[PDB]
């Protein structure tokens, strides 16, 4: 059709789908509000009830708002990263790494990886506040660990630690 | 019967009270950026951003 | 075999609308003096929530499903299809407004 | 090696031949327990040496006990049924 | 109309 | 979805094609 | 020393503290979530993830390893996963307790129906025993049948 | 090239039913054919390769800009069918190592 | 007794009016509405409190609970806490046609029932409310 | 001639370290 996606209505609605229902939420979880009285307050999630309804205890310079807990629809939050937190991926390219946040663009956050230790920017939906990686790489590659591996014609080395996508060889 | 009609909309309303909240519901629910529409690591991947385009028309060896 | 008329809401097979029309819609489609076309636009083979009605002036089902004035048979909730726009324009021609049975409006 | 031969045992006061009957010549398994949920949830692989109770979030705070395998599987029993049993490696009061 | 049409007590059950 | 028969059993679609020209090949645009 | 090292320190059960568990914690302590009541994915083996038989819940094969502890059959002790409910439902073995409960309390504002005002309620207060102190409450408390909205000053009751 | 060949996720798709040691009979055949296409097929894994006995010295970014300019220089000598090239994407991998152009 | 009760909630309705003034007024200012959320303890212990319906209903406390199930002109709607308190509260008492006469709460219920941002489940209590406040009317 | 051993104490590569069976004694 000589162009790149000139028709993008569609593929915006499959996008605003899959942002809605790929969130999911933990208890204590800093989150914002969108709409309602509420907007563009702070609060942590205290407890979540099914899928649709969740109690988030909100954060304000007022002790006594402190002291409340709202049921809030989970329609209306967007999840609030600050830097330096651990958070491993939920699904994309980059699924399941883990880091520290680095530079929080709005919707875009950016966060230097573990396993291959280098800058990685993905959507702030794709993204779980996970203190530990705890990443199990088995069900990959061809190579289980500390296998013999043949790096090449002459070379040769054990394989050290084992990664999605990656591994690190010791000659 | 007209004046049990005329109760229930008096009871009840036409709507047009929140017609034009319902109007500006559906109009906020209403809505392109392919920096939006794809990850960055996977549109340099593809060749998409402004910088490979930059490449593109600049006359000089890649 | 068997289709539902869009208009009037009966259900009966194609080959009795082809043969003998549609008993309560042939005053203004003329489905008994028509072709094919007419039958397969104006009646769906598609269709759920099969009904039927003894007494038309008495139920209340009847009178919910805008069909206490027609003639006793197999009836349907929701038929899928809706009549085209020269039909619903021939309909307001002799005066009569055509709402759909499709469920899509309401 | 029924309850009535148990009960003998214990009246010989024999209490090392009863452990070793009961685990040695028989299920004998090891888990890994939270030390703050007291929970056998730990995700351990030991090859990999790392250790995780997701739910209480912790990696440090884990220990590892050598209980029955019937043991093992009636406090899973019980935990499918709502039930939770905690297993503690310290006293309170 | 179709809110008319609402089920009363006299209506067959 | 480039054609919809209007029976609605059936629809004519656009594909890419998957021939070894003389278990299944990998889909492939159509070389003549 | 049948069993492969561990650098986790070996120590015995002093203490098993009992309790329910709470939907956090069933929701935390699972690895995975079963709502495909499929057991096999195609009848061509590699079972469904999210079924009953997913690989994360553990390994009962020889040559297969779980997916959530990396260890073999003989070593993995097994993962849970859980199952939302669409409406909730009573647990089989609670519900007498569940009616004494609601006998004990008032089923609008949730309070008990006597304070300590009473002077047998303090009694009942006062025994330790968490059974016990349930049997005498629920023997005071069963015989009220009204909600005081105020004091017997209003105690929070609803009337 | 053809032990790369064999477990790369092109030549998997490109033949779905056959085993890995026939795809390393077709990485043989094609080297015989091609020597320079299969090297180029490598694209990442070609720096893996056995170049140099130290070639472990050199940062990565100078053996890859190596490895890049020996291939313009070998491509230009050899020379790009284009309407081959636009119509087999095979012949298309030494397209970007023409003189004058790029990825 | 009753005086008191009538008093009482012609009070609350004075404070629930004040409350709704202000927390308008902060939204227009760009504050949250915190005064409602603060103010909803004691009026759901009130509204469950069943002897005091006929004092409700004479006092029209249903135009203030309109009120507050209106929505500000920003088109934001308010908290799910009140919503869901208020229509538990409208399923626990005995509305007639001369209360909603009086309140004109219709309105809102259809607003409600035609909204989309609406819970799905208040929307099917509205739908039940609605039709339970037409069937005596048809008889 | 090379040994691939695996030890407790040398962290720094998970215990793995390359040594000539010529450089070992068995215990
Ligand atoms: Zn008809
Ligand atoms: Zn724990
Ligand atoms: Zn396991
Ligand atoms: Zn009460």
């Amino acid at each position: 059709e000589e162009s790149t996606t000139i028709d993008l209505s569609t593929i915006a609605d499959s996008l605003k789908e899959t942002a809605k229902n790929l969130v999911s939420f933990q208890p204590g979880d800093n989150v914002e509000i969108i709409n309602g009285e509420l907007n563009h307050l702070t609060g942590t999630v205290s407890s979540v009830n099914q899928s649709t309804i969740v109690s988030v205890r909100l954060h304000s310079d007022d002790d006594t708002i402190n002291s409340e807990t709202v049921e809030i629809p989970t329609s209306d939050l967007r999840k609030i990263f600050n830097v330096g937190d651990h958070v491993r991926v939920i699904h994309g390219k980059h699924t399941d790494d883990t880091g520290l946040i680095v530079e929080v663009n709005g919707d875009k956050v950016e966060f230097i990886s573990n396993q291959t230790k280098r800058t990685v920017i993905v959507f702030s939906n794709y993204l779980i506040k996970s203190t530990d990686s705890t990443v199990s790489i088995n069900e990959s590659g061809r190579f289980e660990l500390h296998d013999l591996v043949q790096v090449n014609s002459d070379l040769v080395g054990i394989v050290i630690r084992a990664q999605k996508d990656s591994f690190d060889v010791l000659c | 019967q007209g004046e049990q009609y005329q109760e229930i909309i008096e009871i009840f309303g036409d709507g047009t009270d929140y017609q034009w909240t319902l109007d500006a519901e559906e109009e906020m629910e209403q809505p392109t950026s392919l920096a939006d529409v794809f990850e960055p690591s996977e549109l340099k991947e593809k060749m998409l951003t402004d910088e490979d385009n930059v490449i593109r028309v600049t006359d000089l060896p890649e | 075999r068997e289709r539902a008329c869009m208009l009037c809401g009966i259900v009966l097979p194609g080959r009795v609308f082809m043969q003998n029309g549609c008993p309560n819609c042939d005053s203004v489609l003329n489905l008994r003096d028509s072709d094919q076309a007419t039958v397969n636009e104006c009646t769906s083979s598609s269709f759920e929530g099969l009904v039927a009605v003894g007494d038309n002036e008495h139920s209340w089902v009847a009178k919910w499903l805008r069909v206490d004035r027609f003639q006793p048979g197999l009836y349907a909730v929701r038929v899928d299809g809706r009549l085209p726009s020269d039909i619903v324009a021939a309909l307001e021609q002799y005066g009569v407004y055509y709402r759909p049975r499709d469920g899509s409006v309401i | 090696f029924g309850e009535m031969e148990r009960d003998c045992m214990i009246a010989h006061g024999a209490a090392g031949f009863l452990k070793e009957r009961l685990m040695e010549a028989s299920d004998a398994f090891r888990v890994h327990v939270c030390g703050i949920c007291g929970l056998m949830s730990v995700i351990a692989n030991l090859k990999k040496n790392q250790f995780e109770c997701r739910s209480c979030k912790n990696k440090t705070n884990i220990y590892q006990l050598h209980i029955p395998y019937a043991a093992k599987l009636l406090f899973q029993e019980l935990m499918a049924m709502n039930i939770a049993p905690r297993l503690y490696t310290e006293r309170s009061g | 109309p179709q809110r008319l049409l609402i089920p009363t007590v006299d209506d067959p059950g | 979805v480039d054609e919809v028969l209007e029976n609605g059993l059936e629809a004519r679609l656009k594909l890419v094609p998957r021939l070894d020209y003389g278990f299944r090949p990998a889909q492939r645009l159509f070389s003549e | 020393s049948q069993f492969p090292y561990s650098s986790a320190p070996l120590r015995s059960v002093k203490e098993v503290q009992f309790g329910l568990l709470s939907p956090e914690e069933i929701r935390a302590i699972s690895v995975v979530k079963i709502e495909y009541p499929e057991i096999m994915d195609e009848s061509r083996q590699r079972p469904r993830e999210g079924g009953l038989n997913d690989p994360k819940l553990g390994s009962i094969d020889r040559n297969f390893k779980c997916q959530t502890c990396g260890e073999g059959m003989a070593e993995c002790p097994g993962h849970f996963g859980h199952m939302e409910l669409a409406k909730p439902v009573f647990h089989i073995g609670f519900i007498p307790k569940i009616k004494k409960v609601c006998e004990c309390i008032c089923m609008n504002c949730g309070k008990l129906l006597l304070d300590e005002t009473n002077p047998t309620m303090a009694q009942a207060i006062r025994i330790r025993d968490p059974k016990k102190r349930f049997n005498a409450v629920w023997q005071l408390c069963k015989t009220k049948m009204v909600c005081e909205a105020d004091a017997p000053v209003s105690r929070g009751g609803c009337g | 090239t053809a032990r790369l060949y064999q477990h790369s996720s092109k030549s998997s798709a490109e033949y779905p039913n056959r085993p890995q040691l026939a795809k390393y009979c077709i990485g043989l055949a094609k080297y015989i054919q091609s020597p320079l296409l299969e090297y180029l097929a490598l694209d990442e894994s070609m720096y893996s390769l056995h170049i140099h006995k130290h070639q472990n010295l050199l940062p990565r970014e100078k053996l890859i800009d190596a490895v890049q300019t020996s291939i313009v220089d070998i491509v230009n000598l050899v020379g790009v069918d284009i309407n081959e090239a636009v119509r087999a994407p095979y012949h298309a991998l030494a397209l970007p190592y023409v003189c004058g152009l790029g990825p | 007794l009753e005086q008191m009760q009538d008093e009482l909630i012609q009070q609350l309705k004075l404070q629930m009016e004040e409350s709704a003034i202000r927390d308008a007024n902060n939204i227009e200012q760009g504050k949250p509405a915190i005064f409602k959320l603060k103010l909803l303890p004691k009026v759901k212990d009130i509204l469950l409190r069943a002897n005091l319906a006929d004092s409700i209903l004479d006092n029209n406390l249903l135009a203030s609970v309109r009120l507050w199930l209106e929505p500000l002109p920003d088109a934001s709607l308010p908290a799910y806490q009140i919503q869901k308190v208020l229509f538990d509260a409208i399923k626990s008492l005995p509305i007639k046609t001369s209360h909603l006469r009086e309140s004109g709460l219709g309105k809102v219920m259809v607003f409600y029932q035609k909204s989309k941002r609406v819970e799905p489940n208040l929307k099917r209590t509205a739908e039940k409310l609605i039709s339970d406040w037409t069937r005596p009317i048809m008889g | 001639n090379f040994l691939f051993l695996r030890s407790r104490e040398i962290v720094e590569n998970q215990g793995v370290f390359v040594t000539s069976s010529n450089r070992v004694k068995t215990i």
